[PDB]
DNA sequence: GAATTGGTGAGGGTTGGGAAGTGGAAGG
DNA sequence: CCTTCCACTTCCCAACCCTCACCA
């Protein structure tokens, strides 16, 4: 069996509500050490990884390491039944036919239970370079979310420039041009309300905003987001949960013909 | 009772005097004569006991113009079935019960297709009942036919009556089925005197026909302005007609301001059209003169166009107003069906041919269009409103018009209708009145009945309709159907042999074809051509050039070539598939009926299995929920049949009412409880066809097919004569042979229609041999052959369009094309074959061709031969010069069934589905499409082709953007009009909203129900702007208002635009120019710009944007920052797949 | 002439819209004892019963039994115009074809005056017979609304079971079954937070959940709802508007195949 | 050069939110006095008039009076980027093809900077007429809007009556008919509930509810609305922006004589 | 009584669900 | 006393149903 409980379903709800829109079906790898997910678009442009440490759960067990496939919209239906303060319990058995879910009210006035149905899936697995990145920026999550939405209205793609002075996002469409600029927060009340840039050397990149708009859906998981970039290689953006672990989105930039030419 | 018999005697006498007045002497004296059978009717006659009995009056004509009648008595009969051994008791009981009501009863063994194990030779004893007159048959059947229901529902001698057959077949059609009397043949007739039946017998050798005197007529009338005429108030101006090449006119000087004078009209040298003229002083004198002239000339064929609709209701009224009974003077009376028919002569309405048999679109079902299409000349027009002034100001032009209508009517009857109708009547028992008027299904039922009687097989009763049957799972089925023809549109844009085009090819396909060249050509020569491979001389020579050209392809698959445009389609496809598999409506069998059959022996090859796709839609309701609704209807009550009546309880209602009430009541519940109102399910099934069952139907199709091939063979022979005479330049021979060509082509098209009717007949509601499976199995077998031909042609080349019959394709210039095989035999010294044909045909040889054909060797042996057969053969058109297809405005979709093709001769060869052909679609669309198709021929490069084609459309956009500022003031009222027609009475649509209904109500508010009153109303409108934001259907303005009185126009437009502040009530202000601009924008987009961007050229028209989806995809192509996949940056660790 | 005046004028807005989707049109019944209706939906699964007692109105006059055909869509569009604070007056005549409505704001600045055309309706009606409902329940309205809404995503018919411990909702469907349990709670601070269950003998039955998403639209009528069960008998849902009236929905169970 | 700076986004946002339904593309005119615009709506049923005085901006540079063509839906889809608190600045060069728009977080933690293509537009126009009026009415905007929407539910058009005792509205249609009165207030405590009427002569007039129900879109722009009315002359509906400016709509009465 | 078939395009109106924005109530 | 979450209403696009006429 696998068996776990969580202090607040809000975390798992915001997780599923951020995954559901991008990756349609995916499979979890499950162990005594925790739960992991890695999966890629059917577009193959972008990639998702999630780590939920066992130590973040309220109570956790796994009898043997397993994996299982789930259609995420089908699961995301049932968790819509869980209330914001509800306490949630998950179970499975090594025959791996079904996922059992139970929700308890804080006052135990009520019990809700469901039996979600598993599916068969194929996936191709990608290694991560684990390099360090020539620039990293850490930022209020809602401010990046709005930056993405606003520029998505300006055009189809963002240009990102990171420099020692700060960071700039730019785009254009047949209407014209748009720029948004941030620079180091000199006076900080708390790091959760500050922007910080650290760098080896400046970088310039371009990305298709349609994916960023789906990445920002994780905003309610944290007050802040991290973005890590190095020239001519994928941008990584990360949200982390103090208990559970981390959610990472990976996107491959656009590149010019002149390199091949 | 007696008074009714005396009234029937009185009308029988009246008709006998009416036709005797028209010269049809009855045969009174014993003797022998010969004559040609032109017509008949059933009528009663008095025997030697002076008992009334039923008879048929045959009508004969002779080459000297003499005419006569013969009456032959025949007892109507039908069959009853009885429980085992009851037949003597049942017949004794019936004969005592109905003594004097029935003529004779007797026992007859007949074969019945439904009998178990019947191919052993089994048959069952039906009892025939026969009567002195049909009125006793009708009475006795109305006594019996309710009583047998209980036997059906449960499983006095009357209880032993199990079933009854043929009790509803027409009486007169019995005699011509039974005694082989048929129309348009020469017969001897021998009358011994009243003591004996007449002898009538055909003589075959008098192949030439007589020439019956034909009259055709038409009329012109007064009418109210802007509105329909009425027969009470209006009066005939002129009546124009022709008899056997002589024309005549009568005119009324009460209305027509001057005397007309005789003149001659000949549009083409063949139509001599000499017209005599008579001037008469008053309408009553006009009518009496016409009646006397008809009674003098006494035609046997009387011809009109749409004459039951307008002409007869007019002339009957105008005659009766002056007391002239047309019914008594001529004989014409409106039948119960509303069709004017006569006792002495045949009535033929040309429109009822044009509609059923011409293969013309409804766009050309008007007399003027059918004349233009078939006769090859332009008729003359008068504006229907101006005839009121024309009769006053210029009588001769109105006379000329009415004569032109008469000439067109007569010659259109003579050329196409006269050969065809009587030729078909040689093989249908029916009169020329029924054979023209009856539906194409009933004709085929008669042709089947002839054979089924000759086979001595009792008919089944008509199929009885079912309501709200259940799927096995219980869901109530709304609809059942089979999946029809298969259609695909693989490509888009332009193709021309004049320009370079790119191909890519699979070399294994060339290697496969090259490895079989001889095996293909041998079959192509021997089976299709019927020239043995031993008689050809140089067979080895051409095979080497075929093999070497295939090798030259195999070495280089990918290439640029000129394309060869070829169409590659099956001839007579569904007949041929029926014959090849030997499908028959009776021959589908379940397993249990095979298990009942003594030919069900292990290994017997008689069972053929085939597959088809069923489709059905059912409502989501449960079986138990439907039973709940029925249980709730156990006490519902419903309105009376009429306002006076007491309300009716649900159990009182008919099944037809109850089923509709249940269907509505359940549909509402479904809308509430299960959001999807209907569920659509497709399912494949397989059904066994028996191969030893009687062949009568398939042999019928064989004979009819071979008759149509007779007409096509004569067409080919005279095509040879014509092409020779044209090459030599023999004008007289060309003229004659071209007439024979037209005659045989139109005959073979008419036979095409009737022959094809044999397929769809099997689905007709009520048909005697009804079965759905034989209608599906053909469609699926036709979808396979074309799909496999798409596989093969896609390997060699690029298919461009499909339908049910055959592929349109481009082939590479290097392909083998055509060869001549020479022969020793001087009868066929050159045989020409096209390789694409045999290339396709051999796949149909290998896979489809039947290998389970069986035929009875000797009826007494009960032994059968086994044989193989195929008649499905591809044949080849072209090659053609150019092809164009449109493409869909939505992404991922392609427009089927819309395209244009051109002959190498450089002129329009085909133009299918576009708005030019549709009836009354917006005229601007027609003119634009017409011009652009001809424009596609111009230029020599895609940049040139699209740059030129754009210039035609851009002019019309410039027109719309200019508000037609230069266009003549009257022209917009035509160019901008829709003419959308409406089928039903404006009551019947209920609430449903559409622009036709909207503008018909908008006219009804102006001129009242006198327009609304009857079906088939026509509308003409423009869509206006000024009631801004009102939905589209509420800005419709009928054109009529622009000709109404100004003070009424400025009332109704002020109402309808909700504005007196509209300072000028001018169409140019009123038009929604931008709506028409969007209509044209769509019509240009689907042809000239989206089919451009799919051919990698830029958008050729600046004024019209692409759809934004295409703008995005095209611009994304056009920038340097390519989107990489993540697979190019991160290492693939492996593939993993998860099992539950 | 019928006339009446209602101080808590919002009730007419609420109780009308709690039917706007369930029945199109009905012939409202008026007498000296109040305004009344019984009606059936065209699907004939369900019956509606409505009564407002004249004793509850701020003013009431009625001099004969009166019946008036109204399509509820129209009055619904009229009652959109009244605020929840306004006082409502209704007036009708036995010699006219229109219903008059007057709205009065408590500030005395604002008044309104709506007239709508009656329609010609008559219907054959049975009084719902007296029933000894073997089980009866009271629940807070929002909880039942959430239960039915949430189960609606899993499926289209609910099995409800009752027992000495309380009640269970259960559902099944292509995405898998689920259940909700409400036991009889031990003690409560207020009735608006409390569940109460009475059960003479255990019963479980299947009900068409797609209908209950109509009845739940009554939720703003009351903080609590009363329900009743018995075998082979329509389930009751009952709302009561303070003490001045009631609205009840009667719905048949799904007739099972067995 | 031209530029101007303003501490409020809200006014410039909600002006666009009001115009976007009536006008698609417009030519602004620009002067030392401020920004002005008048323009017939696309259906030509009604005329919009607007101005913001230069005194309302934080600072304002206009070296020469000029006019500029702009697309409303684009400028709206740009201005949706700004937060309501964000400081706005607008600028263009004397020969720019472009208008440049800058939005700043009040803390200056963030800058955003956008550009829109100009277009070449000119429009033929009258000097707007104004008069003394038979009636003038002051109302809380939200109540007038709600009344107009409720009358639009019952029917196509509203007829207005003004009198000494109060202002009345009526409408009729397939649902029936409806009548409403607002009394003059007995003693205004503050204008935010005050209904008050200036009455030179009683008036009754009719207007189509569609266009009033578009004019009402400016309701967030000010808590009070004013109606200016006389017979045989356009109604004007007027909203006022801070002190700095005003927005008005001109509409003709739906002539009853046609009946 | 009298009655061939199924697949598709174009136009116009109706119906459901999801996304966005505002106001009210609860938590700290 | 201020900010966030929940509930309600409005707005926008896709899909489905009606007609008539043509392609097989
Ligand atoms: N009137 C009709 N009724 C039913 N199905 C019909 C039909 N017309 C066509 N079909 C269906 C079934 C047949 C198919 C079209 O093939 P054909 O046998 O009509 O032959 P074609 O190529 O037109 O002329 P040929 O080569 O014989 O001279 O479409
Ligand atoms: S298919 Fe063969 S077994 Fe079946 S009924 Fe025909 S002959 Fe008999």
């Amino acid at each position: 069996m696998f068996e776990a409980r969580l202090v607040q379903g809000s975390i798992l709800k915001k997780v599923l509500e951020a995954l559901k829109d991008l990756i349609n079906e995916a499979c979890w790898d499950i162990s005594s050490s925790g739960v992991n997910l890695q999966s890629m678009d059917s577009s193959h442009v972008s990639l998702v990884q999630l780590t939920l440490r066992s130590e973040g759960f309220d109570t956790y067990r796994c009898d043997r390491n397993l994996a299982m496939g789930v259609n995420l919209t089908s699961m995301s239906k049932i968790l819509k039944c869980a209330g914001n303060e509800d306490i949630i319990t998950l179970r499975a058995e090594d025959n791996a036919d079904t996922l059992a879910l139970v929700f308890e009210a804080p006052n135990q006035e009520k019990v809700s239970d469901y039996e979600m149905k598993l599916m068969d899936l194929d996936v191709e697995q990608l290694g991560i370079p684990e390099q360090e990145y020539s620039c990293v920026v850490k930022m209020p999550s809602g401010e990046f979310a709005r930056i993405c939405r606003d520029l998505s209205h300006i055009g189809d793609a963002v240009v990102i420039s990171c420099a020692k002075d700060g960071v700039k996002f730019s785009a254009s469409g047949e209407l014209g041009n748009g720029n948004i600029k941030l620079s180091q927060t000199s006076n900080v009340d708390k790091e959760e309300e500050a922007v910080t840039i650290e760098m080896n050397e400046p970088v310039q990149l371009t990305f298709a905003l349609r994916y960023l708009n789906f990445f920002t859906k994780a905003t309610p998981l944290s007050s802040t987001v991290t973005l890590s970039m190095s020239a001519d290689v994928p941008l990584v953006v990360e949200y982390k949960i103090a208990d559970m672990g981390h959610l990472k989105y990976y996107l491959a930039p656009k590149i010019e013909d002149e390199e091949g030419s | 009772s007696s008074v009714s018999a005396l009234k029937r005697l009185e009308r029988s006498q009246w008709t006998d005097k009416m036709d005797l007045r028209f010269g049809f002497e009855r045969l009174k004296e014993p003797g022998e004569k010969t004559g040609w059978l032109i017509n008949m009717h059933p009528t009663e006659i008095l025997d030697e006991d002076k008992r009334l009995g039923s008879a048929v009056d045959y009508y004969f004509i002779q080459d000297d113009g003499s005419r006569f009648k013969v009456a032959l008595p025949y007892k109507p009969y039908f069959y009853i079935a009885t429980r085992k051994g009851c037949e003597r008791e049942v017949s004794s009981f019936l004969s005592k019960k109905f003594q004097g009501k029935i003529a004779k009863v007797e026992t007859v063994p007949k074969e019945d297709l439904d009998l178990p194990n019947h191919l052993v030779g089994l048959k069952r004893n039906y009892i025939r009942l026969s009567f002195h007159t049909v009125e006793d048959l009708v009475k006795v059947r109305k006594e019996i036919s309710p009583a047998v229901k209980k036997n059906r529902e449960q499983d006095d001698q009357l209880d032993n009556i199990v079933d009854m057959r043929e009790y509803d077949v027409p009486y007169h059609i019995r005699l011509s089925i039974d005694l082989k009397i048929h129309v348009a043949h020469w017969y001897n007739v021998r009358y011994r005197g009243n003591a004996f039946p007449v002898e009538i017998t055909r003589r075959d050798d008098l192949v030439e026909r007589p020439d019956p005197v034909v009259l055709a007529f038409a009329i012109a009338t007064t009418k109210l302005p802007l509105k329909f005429p009425d027969a009470e108030t209006d009066q005939i101006m002129m009546i124009s007609y022709m008899i056997d090449g002589q024309g005549y006119l009568i005119t009324n000087r009460e209305i027509v301001s001057e005397d007309i004078e005789d003149f001659e009209f000949t549009p083409k040298p063949e139509y001599e059209g000499p017209f005599c003229v008579f001037n008469e002083p008053d309408e009553a004198h006009l009518i009496q003169r016409w009646f006397e002239h008809v009674q003098e000339t006494k035609p046997t064929i009387m011809v009109t166009y749409n004459g039951d609709f307008f002409d007869w209701p007019f002339v009957e009224a105008r005659a009766a107003v002056h007391g002239l009974s047309m019914q008594q003077e001529i004989g014409f009376q409106k039948d119960s069906q509303g069709e004017y028919k006569a006792p002495q002569c045949i009535h033929m309405d040309c429109l009822r041919w044009v509609k059923r048999d011409s293969y013309l679109p409804v766009g050309s079902h008007n007399l003027k269009a059918a004349a233009k299409a078939k006769l090859g000349y332009d008729p003359v027009e008068l504006d229907p409103e101006d005839m009121c002034r024309m009769a006053t100001e210029q009588p001769q032009t109105l006379a000329t018009y009415s004569v032109s209508d008469a000439v067109a009517t007569y010659y259109l009857y003579m050329k196409y209708v006269h050969p065809f109708i009587f030729a078909l009547c040689t093989i249908i028992p029916m009169e020329p009145d029924e054979v023209l008027r009856k539906g194409s299904g009933t004709l085929c039922e008669a042709l089947l009945m002839v054979q089924a009687f000759h086979a001595n097989i009792i008919f089944p009763n008509k199929q009885e309709q079912e309501f709200n049957k259940l799927t096995d799972d219980g869901h109530v089925l709304d609809s059942e159907t089979y999946v029809g023809g298969h259609v695909e549109a693989l490509e888009s844009g332009v193709f021309r042999s004049d320009i370079p085009c790119r191909f890519r090819m699979n070399p294994a396909a060339f290697d496969f074809l090259l490895q079989r060249v001889e095996k293909t050509l041998r079959h192509a020569l021997e089976e299709e051509e019927k020239v043995p491979v031993e008689q050809v001389t140089n067979f080895e020579e051409v095979c080497d050039e075929i093999k070497s050209k295939l090798a030259s392809l195999k070495d280089v698959p990918s290439r640029i070539e000129c394309p060869l445009i070829y169409h590659l389609d099956v001839g007579a496809m569904y007949p041929n598939i029926i014959l090849t598999n030997r499908l028959q409506p009776s021959a589908m069998v379940d397993e249990a009926t095979c298990a009942a059959c003594d030919f069900n022996k292990p290994g017997a090859n008689c069972q053929r299995k085939m597959a088809w796709q069923w489709r059905g839609e059912f409502m989501p309701a449960s079986r138990s929920e439907y039973h709940r609704i029925q249980h709730q209807l156990e006490s519902e009550k419903f309105p009376p049949l009429f306002p006076e009546g007491p309300a009716r309880a649900f159990h009182e209602l008919s099944r037809e009412e109850q089923a509709k009430y249940e269907k509505r009541r359940l549909a509402d519940y479904c809308r509430k409880a299960y959001k999807k109102i209907h569920i659509t399910k497709v399912e494949e099934r397989l059904t066994t066809i028996c191969q030893r069952e009687n062949s009568f139907y398939v042999d019928t199709v064989r004979a009819f097919r071979d008759r149509r091939y007779e007409f096509k063979g004569l067409h080919k022979v005279w095509k040879k004569k014509l092409s020779a005479a044209v090459e030599v330049g023999d004008a007289a021979e060309v003229k004659r042979c071209k007439n024979m060509e037209v005659l045989y082509d139109s005959l073979q098209l008419a036979h095409k229609c009737i022959l094809n009717s044999f397929y769809g007949y099997v689905m007709r509601k009520g048909a005697r041999w009804y079965s759905m499976e034989m209608a599906g199995i053909v469609c699926f077998t036709g979808a396979n052959i074309i799909t496999q031909a798409r596989e093969l042609i896609e390997q060699i080349g690029r298919p461009l369009e499909l339908d049910t019959d055959g592929i349109w394709c481009v082939l590479p210039n290097s392909f083998p094309e055509n060869f001549v095989f020479k022969t020793t035999n001087v009868k066929k010294p050159k045989v020409t074959i096209s390789y694409p044909g045999a290339m396709l045909n051999i796949m149909v040889k290998e896979g489809f061709t039947n290998d389970q054909y069986q035929e009875l060797a000797e009826p007494s042996s009960l032994t059968y031969v086994t044989r193989s057969e195929n008649s499905i053969f591809f044949e080849v058109d072209g090659p053609y010069l150019a092809m164009i297809l449109p493409a869909s405005k939505e992404e991922g979709k392609k427009l089927k069934k819309r395209y244009a093709v051109f002959n190498e001769d450089g002129s329009l060869a085909e133009l299918k589905g576009f708005e030019v052909k549709r009836r009354g679609e917006l005229q601007l669309i027609k003119i634009f499409q017409s011009s652009v198709f001809e424009a596609f021929l111009k230029g020599s490069t895609l940049e040139e082709v699209y740059g030129s084609v754009a210039k035609v459309a851009d002019y019309w956009l410039d027109v719309l953007y200019s508000k037609a500022a230069n266009m003549p003031d009257s022209e917009l009222f035509e160019l901008i009009s829709e003419n959308r027609s409406m089928s039903r009475k404006l009551e019947d649509y209920g609430e449903q909203k559409s622009t036709s209904i909207s503008t018909a109500k908008r006219l009804a508010e102006f001129l009242g129900d006198q327009m609304v009153k009857d079906a088939g109303l026509s509308c003409r409108y423009i869509i206006s702007r000024k009631p801004e934001g009102s939905p589209v259907t509420e800005r419709a303005i009928p054109l009529a208002i622009f000709q109404a009185e100004p003070t009424v126009r400025k009332h109704f437009l002020r109402k309808w635009l909700k504005s007196s502040s509209l300072q000028d009530f001018d169409i140019r202000a009123i038009l929604d120019w931008d709506y028409y601009i969007e209509r044209l924008g769509s019509a240009i987009q689907k042809i000239i710009t989206i089919p451009a961007a799919l051919q990698q050229v830029k958008n050729p028209v600046p004024r019209v944007k692409h759809p934004d989806w295409l703008h995005k995809k095209l611009l994304e192509k056009n920038d340097v920052y390519k989107q990489k996949k993540i697979s190019e940056l991160f290492t693939l660790e492996g593939r993993r797949q998860v099992t539950m």
